[PDB]
């Protein structure tokens, strides 16, 4: 069960290469895509070694790197181009699907703010649901005329992408100043790659459960509407030490309210006996609020750090506070609507996202059902 | 002793060679040999073609046109017979037996080679179609001015009958020569050699529709092969006599597709046959 | 059975030259026509090494090439020159004919784009049916007053050549700019010579089925009229990767509709256990459409690459869409018929091809019989 990855837009093509140079480094893979001498299951991302990538000016910058053998700005303008290269790119996609044994999902890296992303990323999600109906489409989208590109795209991600992880540049640029002291794009991307890498740790190493993308998402998303997640990377030592740093909003890249379900990923060699002791004290302290309506639990998983390269940690959070970020955007959208062929598609898009923010604000009530 | 026995074979005088050599000759894998042996014998057709002066010599003329062989392995091809024919059918009984020496005779059983003769007489019989049918395709070429409904409607029969033979042959060229050879080649790499060989050929006669279990599937093949031979006899003085023949061909072929389908419920080998005989039709 | 080639015009002598280079590279044959040290039957094309070539300006540069040791603009004028040297050139053919053991066919490499060879091609085929009535003739014609010389030679090719492999420069240059990025003549022919080389993979290397030139053609061409073929060559990885990339209109060397017969030649060492599986997936997804009247199938055979020189593959098909190409040509004729000793041969030529365009359009109906 392999996952074909697609990368669109400048931001998407840039983070992917930094995600690729990170992944092949964790394994014994030379930049020439050849194994070096120097158990780790490597089939999920590599084909027999070539990564199952489809990259879509910046391409020249990639081929000039020593990793060469590894393989306008308006929403309307980006879409029009898509329909014109409709047939051209799908043969690239289709041939990769038939080549794989049992294709499972579609990882996509794109930015709503990015024009090409706001035009070409949006078009694929409708076509991907049309051609292949039984394939999950999960995207590592990243939030930043600017509000327009954002809200118009959110209209597609709420009905096409059955999963999504948001990465806000505002909080990322903030974290860069306080604990990294940078002031560029070339520095903040270093931490972005760390998130995507540890996000797919349990899949690349043989474990007991979590052997597919479905094995991670299904516990998080209960309903087709509540399909937005958040990440948190603490190390920038026991099992109880790492969790107390996760729940602090000082490290989560975000700018009543309660979670839905938590997934914890530990990449260290900690003694797995005291993890049940850590959870007990957490329930005693009551550090995070939950939903009363439905049964939920806090989960944790273990794995092994790359030996060829100490405890790290990544958390997957499903919080209703993420709705506020939408409101801020849609608020600015209404601000530009009253100041400036049909101008109607942008009207229905504002209405459908109203349901999403409504669903989350109604989710934090004891009567979210019906 | 054993280490000195095996070493004596390589550095002075090849079990892996004999297998990949008998296949070149018996199972007709090497082209330009069966297409030269069968092509010679079929040129004649009783008292002739039966004495050791022609059939014992046609082989020594065949190997020269092989462009592969003429080695110590290439000898020992006794092109003998096992019956004296008296006098349109699709049968010409004739064997072709390999020969070995002492340290190899103990492994290749004198019964296993006997089963090659079972699968050989079928494969040769197949060539009789692709030559006789090639004849009428070549016999009609010299007839060409003469363009009318009686002509074009006639030639469409050949294209309709040839395709059925060129697909049943494509099946044989996939099961008995390539996939059954993938096994027993990556399977090998002393008692096991006897059983592994007894399992290689046995799969070749099983996927070959020669087993008595799927025999009714084979009985219908003769009705097809027979009608093509009659089609060769009538090389438009008797057009209608041929039009009735083709209609009998389209019925029998339409009956095969049903008898194979009914035999799916009761053999994954036959599964690939229906995908071969049927493709965008019913 | 020996095969002999004839090259006419400027085009035929150019692609035939590179055809001789690539073929001489397949075997261990030095450029000086001498075998080096370094299974493959090299007797069908070479005669003890001497190639059975017949070359009819550029010839000077051909001898100036390191391979020297390897041996107007109207149609009627091209036909006149062929008559002025009727007996002079033909002696070369005869002395090469019976000097050979058993002639099987006649490979013809020529262009119909208004060249002196284009007429020169029309004449030879008339005489080849006159002298030798038992010798097949195959021609690898190539498509572009140009409407005139094109439609005329079609009148001879539809009744003399028992087979034909069409190659249109238009669909070739699309491949040139896209996957080679040329923006020349010696650049596109690099791929053209590749098509012809692999076209005779089953001849130079012995196999079980199709060990002769009548073994390939007799299956596809159903009637002496519908005798037009197209080619495909994907490598530019399992079996299901090859056949699926072949059926795409992005790879076909041509600018309702359905197929009559396909032939796919695989040259690799692929595992032959999966060749039936790929046949199942192509059927179930219904990626190609066949005739409704007779049972039409797709055939595949295996062979081995040159050990001196990776999974390659060739696709040979008889598609009724080839009728559209003629309609593009003859339409230009009627426009040039109204815009500009008897001018009667041009009439019967236009007449006979319009019978062929009727013969294709009638094959796509479920009642093609009678
Ligand atoms: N996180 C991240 N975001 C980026 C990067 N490059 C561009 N972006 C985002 O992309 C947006 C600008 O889009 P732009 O690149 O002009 O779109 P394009 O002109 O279609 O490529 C900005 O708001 C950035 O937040 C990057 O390397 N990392
Ligand atoms: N496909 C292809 N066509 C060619 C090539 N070289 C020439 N031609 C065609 O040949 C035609 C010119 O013919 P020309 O050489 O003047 O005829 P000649 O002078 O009688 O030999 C042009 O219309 C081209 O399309 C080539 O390398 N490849």
């Amino acid at each position: 069960r392999e996952i074909i990855t697609l990368q669109l837009g400048q931001c998407g093509n840039q983070i992917g290469f930094e995600f690729w140079k990170q992944l092949c480094a964790e394994h014994g893979i030379s930049p020439e895509g050849i194994v070096e001498e120097f158990t780790d299951r490597k089939d999920v991302f590599f084909y027999q070694y070539i990564p199952r990538a489809v990259l879509l000016r910046v391409i020249h910058s990639i081929l000039n790197s020593p990793y060469a053998k590894l393989y306008g700005n308006n929403w309307a303008s980006g879409f029009s181009q898509g329909e014109k290269i409709h047939e051209d790119i799908f043969d690239i996609i289709d041939r990769e699907a038939d080549g794989s044994d049992s294709l499972e999902g579609f990882v996509l890296c794109h930015s709503i703010a990015g024009g090409t992303g706001s035009g070409l990323g949006s078009y694929l999600l409708e076509r991907l649901n049309d051609r292949y109906p039984k394939k999950l489409v999960q995207t590592y989208s990243v939030f930043p005329v600017q509000p327009y590109n954002s809200l118009l795209t959110l209209k597609r991600l709420t009905q096409n992408a059955d999963c999504l992880v948001v990465l806000d540049n505002t909080a990322l640029n903030r974290i860069a100043t306080d604990r990294l002291h940078i002031q560029s794009f070339s520095q903040i991307n270093q931490l972005v790659s760390t998130i995507m890498s540890a996000s797919t740790t349990t899949l690349r190493y043989p474990g007991y459960m979590n052997n597919d993308l479905i094995g991670l998402i299904a516990s998080l998303i209960p309903t087709p509407r509540l399909h937005f997640l958040m990440t948190g990377y603490t190390p920038l030592t026991t099992v109880l030490d790492v969790m107390r740093r996760l729940l602090q909003p000082k490290n989560v890249m975000v700018s009543n309210h309660c979670y839905i379900a938590i997934l914890n990923i530990i990449q260290g060699e900690v003694d797995p006996t005291q993890v049940h002791k850590s959870l007990q004290r957490i329930r005693e302290r009551k550090l995070a609020n939950f939903i009363p309506w439905g049964p939920a639990s806090i989960q944790v998983a273990l794995s092994r750090k790359s030996p060829y390269l100490r405890v790290s940690g990544l958390m997957m959070a499903n919080h209703t506070s993420i709705s506020s970020l939408f409101e801020r955007t849609c608020r600015q959208y209404d601000k530009l609507r009253k100041r400036e062929d049909n101008f109607d598609e942008m009207d229905t898009s504002r209405e459908i996202v109203q349901q999403l923010i409504d669903e989350y604000h109604a989710a934090t009530r004891p009567d979210y059902i019906s | 002793v054993n280490k000195a026995a095996v070493d004596y074979f390589f550095v002075e005088l090849h079990l892996e060679a004999h297998y990949e050599a008998l296949r070149h000759f018996l199972l007709m894998e090497d082209g330009e040999f069966a297409q030269s042996l069968s092509d010679l014998l079929f040129e004649k057709l009783p008292g002739e073609l039966l004495n050791p002066l022609v059939l014992n010599s046609v082989l020594s003329k065949a190997l020269q046109c092989s462009l592969h062989g003429d080695t110590p392995h290439a000898s020992n091809l006794s092109l003998a017979l096992k019956y004296l024919p008296e006098v349109p059918d699709v049968l010409s009984c004739l064997e072709l037996r390999y020969k070995v020496d002492w340290p190899l005779n103990i492994v290749i059983t004198e019964g296993c080679v006997s089963k090659y003769s079972g699968v050989f007489s079928f494969l040769l019989q197949l060539k009789l179609m692709m030559w006789a049918l090639k004849d009428v395709c070549f016999h009609l070429k010299r007839t060409a001015m003469a363009g009318s409904v009686q002509f074009r409607q006639l030639q469409l029969f050949k294209h309709e009958m040839q395709h059925f033979v060129k697909v049943i042959q494509g099946y044989i060229a996939n099961q008995i020569l390539h996939v059954t050879w993938c096994e027993f080649r990556a399977r090998l790499a002393l008692e096991e050699i006897q059983r592994a060989h007894a399992e290689y050929l046995h799969k070749a006669v099983f996927r070959g529709l020669l087993t008595e279990k799927a025999a009714p599937v084979m009985n219908v093949i003769h009705s097809i092969f027979s009608l093509v031979l009659k089609f060769r006899s009538q090389l438009h003085p008797n057009f209608a006599l041929m039009q009735q023949s083709y209609n009998t061909f389209k019925y029998y072929s339409h009956f095969l597709f049903k008898v194979v389908t009914k035999l799916v419920n009761r053999q994954p080998h036959l599964e690939d046959f229906l995908l071969r005989i049927n493709f965008n039709n019913y």
